[PDB]
């Protein structure tokens, strides 16, 4: 069920994604109150997807690209970050990069996007 | 941009060709489409390959590649072209090349040409 | 590669030429022609089927679809006699065909 | 040997209330 | 115009997806009730686009997917369900199944999504 | 900054898309204005983003497509257009073609789709 | 849709073999999936290629596309196909057919066919 | 390439034929089946791999995965002499396995 | 997971080759990647193809691939390496092994091998 | 094809070695290298160009880009004679090339 993953692995947990997205979208006073609470969650929803648009992740659960893995980020091996830790864990322990990382995937995006004006088909 | 092509007139089956052309007016580092054109009595125009000055990476024609390379110089702002298996076949004009193909934008420089006896 | 069939021409001065090229393959429109002058490299008159480029006269002109193209001139001077070839570019194979020669009487 | 096809923007409605 | 395929077969009304897409999105009292019926329309719209990209569809008006067609959710003729049949008697005839299919659309992306983890072609 | 290429021909605006993208998302009758104002803006978005999904652009800021362009619209030189002209002229020079164009790119993805379902992978 | 192939049943090696089809029942602009076919003693049943009676475009079998041509008539209501090399493998009954094949169908028609000989 | 391994059948009236077709790469389950009588063009039986041409009898059905299939024919009535080809249309050069032949 | 190669070293060059390596540790039938490779003077190591022991699919080097296949009997954990149009060619030590690669991991397992002589 | 020019190397124990590997095409950093211990299968040192294999020691390394890689070991320890192999994983022919030899001087 949803949050059923939150004590697994990053590995293991990732096995269930969409369970976890598919529950993102389900007196005057009272009433606005309400609506305020309803347009947030359409805006945040947005918000995240546009950034997956940004990316070019769109329609994607998990998507690859190519901003490589900065040592000062956090300097683990590829199976420790897999196997022995979790995604609260995870997102602790890099929650400081969470910006740079995001700016560095829209620069590749953009340098992608360039790329794609070239006509010699890319080589 | 400029194209300037020179090499050994005269190349024997045991020896590499190998021209160099000097590209004036810009970088190589900065663009793409470096390439090299064959022309030859028996053959109109064959397209040999081309270079991307960005990334250093290089495409050929296939039919080609088992005796092709082609690199650049940033020293000199040139780049080369050379044949591992010389032939008499391959007697030549070879032509350095700039195309610039972009969605906004099309054109050519040629050079001169240099003659390769083989 | 590409079949130019008009492999001689000979035009009386004033009238028009009209040169033909069959692709092996459809060119999806990325067909491109050059102009070669005795002991000069090839010039580039027009691209993407029909679109002319800069510093070219509007007396050249062309256009087709598919495999079948060609490339036309409204008059012929005696400064456009040079050899024409049509230029593939929708495979990295870029081909070039067997340019034919734009003769004045 | 089928198999399903999604599509988006199919003409039907049911009854509601708005 | 919109919903003019309605009494059109399947196969003839498919070809009408496009106008009936564009149609979905266009005193205190009165003012709150205006609202919540707005902010509504948002949320269902943004329902099924949710689901299209659980499934793997994103910005597509036909998509395939790899699950099977049960002989037990409708056992019909591909000529009878196109040609002789339209939306409205489709709808009605298979909505007993229409949770079951949605469920099985959801894991075969997410098996697809696993198959895609692997670097190996998997041939 | 966004908006600092309004001034930049429309070439090199070009090069900054990402920026005009992210700065669209973000007492009784106070609070109703403010309501009536995010709602709207959320309305605006998906209107735009639903025309991407009709014309076959989903997920990208740049989008080639089949339709030819007439020199009814604007007669001018590729040159001329990218390195002699701002967006904003660009715009108003071809306002009356705005609805045209749409309409030619929706009927443009229609074909495609019916392309699509032929199976002899031939236009 | 009714099928009919029609062209010599003897060719030589030098000539080019052409055989035409005269569709009838539909119209050949408005279908995809034209296509010639054959079959020899000694050989399975093979494609030569098909063409998109709308559209123009087409595709063939790669061992004969050096000497192969399908095209349409659709004033005359009718396609054919044009061998342009001839040898003694060539030898086959040559098929007219057309198939449909699509999301919601599927299906062929076959014309019976025409014997040539090299 | 697409190999038909029971190049001669022959089986009395009544008596189920199964034929079959391996294919050197995965079909991706498009694969059909013909029947050509002696003196005639050949007709389309099954065209998916379960699914069966319009106007056949339904004594005929087939099976099959990746690249190994086969044709069934219940009865086995008089009428069915015929060769019978497996034909792989999931590439562009469609090949027809060399058909085999079912003689009652 | 431990990997056993097995079958017959004396190859007459009329007939075909029959490796099958036994699997210990996990299933043939939960994993991908179970291949085989071959070492010969001639050619240091070269790749014959692999099998997806879920699905059953397989993929091979194109250059053998006209005469080799790859088959799995899951009941024992073993696989097999069949190869038809064998000669001289084909002397060579082969290899079972198993490729381990996606997103997370990589690893790879080698049984010691066996030799064939045709 | 891939092939590694230093066909035959020497070196002292304690002394540093540099292999190397030339593609004809990119292989993307989808490179690796294996280790033919005499008498034993092929083991994998490193992948995807630099990425040390669990069990591997510290004084082997690596690099590359495109189609230029290096194996290096930093200090050749008296164990490490063995038959050094590149292996191209870009592409569906997982090419070997033909491993070079380390002798200890
Ligand atoms: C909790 O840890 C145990 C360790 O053996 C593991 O088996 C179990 O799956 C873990 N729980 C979750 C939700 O992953
Ligand atoms: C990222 O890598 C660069 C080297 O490419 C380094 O200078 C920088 O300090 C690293 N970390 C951050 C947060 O930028
Ligand atoms: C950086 O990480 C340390 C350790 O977790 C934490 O104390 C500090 O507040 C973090 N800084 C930022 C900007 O997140
Ligand atoms: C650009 O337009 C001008 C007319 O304003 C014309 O004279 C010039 O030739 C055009 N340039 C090109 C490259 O077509
Ligand atoms: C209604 O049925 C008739 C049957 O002849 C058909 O021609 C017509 O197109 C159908 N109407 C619609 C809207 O499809
Ligand atoms: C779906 O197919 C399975 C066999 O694969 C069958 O057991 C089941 O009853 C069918 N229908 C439903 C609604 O479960
Ligand atoms: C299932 O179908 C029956 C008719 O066969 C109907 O009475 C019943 O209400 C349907 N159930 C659902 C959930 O639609
Ligand atoms: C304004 O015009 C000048 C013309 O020389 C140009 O260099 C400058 O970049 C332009 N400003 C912007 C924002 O593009
Ligand atoms: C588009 O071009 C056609 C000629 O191909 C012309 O008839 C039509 O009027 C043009 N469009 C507009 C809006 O003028
Ligand atoms: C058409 O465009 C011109 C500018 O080129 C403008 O003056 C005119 O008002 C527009 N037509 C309409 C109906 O607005
Ligand atoms: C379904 O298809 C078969 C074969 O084409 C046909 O015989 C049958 O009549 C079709 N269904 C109906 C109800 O007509
Ligand atoms: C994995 O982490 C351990 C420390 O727990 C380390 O000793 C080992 O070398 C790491 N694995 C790799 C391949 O570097």
């Amino acid at each position: 069920g949803f949050l059923g993953a939150a004590g697994s692995t990053m590995g293991a947990a990732s096995m269930t994604l969409t369970v976890q997205a598919r529950n993102l979208l389900s007196d005057t006073h009272w009433g606005i109150k309400q609506l305020q609470a309803r347009v947030l969650a359409v805006e945040h929803y947005l918000r995240d997807q546009q950034l997956l648009g940004i990316w070019g992740c769109s329609g994607k659960l998990i998507c690859c690209t190519n901003v490589p893995w900065n040592s000062s980020w956090s300097n683990r091996n590829l199976s420790e970050i897999w196997d022995n830790m979790t995604w609260l864990q995870w997102d602790k322990e890099i929650s400081n990069y969470t910006q740079i990382i995001y700016g560095l995937l829209e620069e590749s995006q953009n340098q992608q996007e360039k790329n794609e004006q070239d006509l010699l088909e890319l080589d | 941009v400029q194209l300037v092509e020179s090499g050994p007139g005269l190349v024997r089956p045991s020896e590499t060709l190998s021209l160099t052309c000097a590209v004036s007016g810009d970088s190589i580092s900065t663009n793409n489409g470096w390439s090299w054109i064959r022309q030859t009595p028996g053959k109109g125009l064959e397209w040999i390959g081309y270079i991307n000055g960005r990334s250093g990476s290089t495409r050929y024609n296939p039919s080609l590649q088992s005796r092709v390379t082609i690199s650049t110089d940033t020293s000199g702002n040139q780049f080369s072209l050379k044949v591992n298996s010389v032939t008499a076949a391959d007697t030549a004009k070879y032509y350095c090349a700039f195309f610039w193909s972009t969605y906004y934008k099309r054109f050519d420089v040629w050079g001169p040409g240099v003659r390769v006896t083989v | 590669r590409m079949t130019q069939s008009p492999a001689i021409l000979s035009l009386s001065p004033g009238e028009r030429a009209t040169l033909s090229c069959r692709a092996s393959q459809s060119v999806d429109s990325r067909l491109a022609w050059y102009q070669q002058k005795p002991g000069q490299s090839p010039r580039l008159l027009i691209y993407d089927v029909s679109s002319r480029a800069t510093g070219i006269p509007d007396r050249f002109s062309g256009s087709g679809s598919g495999t079948e193209f060609t490339l036309t001139i409204s008059s012929l001077e005696p400064e456009d006699v040079a050899v024409y070839f049509c230029h593939q570019e929708n495979d990295w194979p870029w081909t070039f065909g067997q340019g034919t020669k734009v003769e004045i009487k | 040997n089928l198999w399903v096809t999604v599509y988006y923007g199919v003409p039907v409605w049911k009854d509601a209330e708005t």
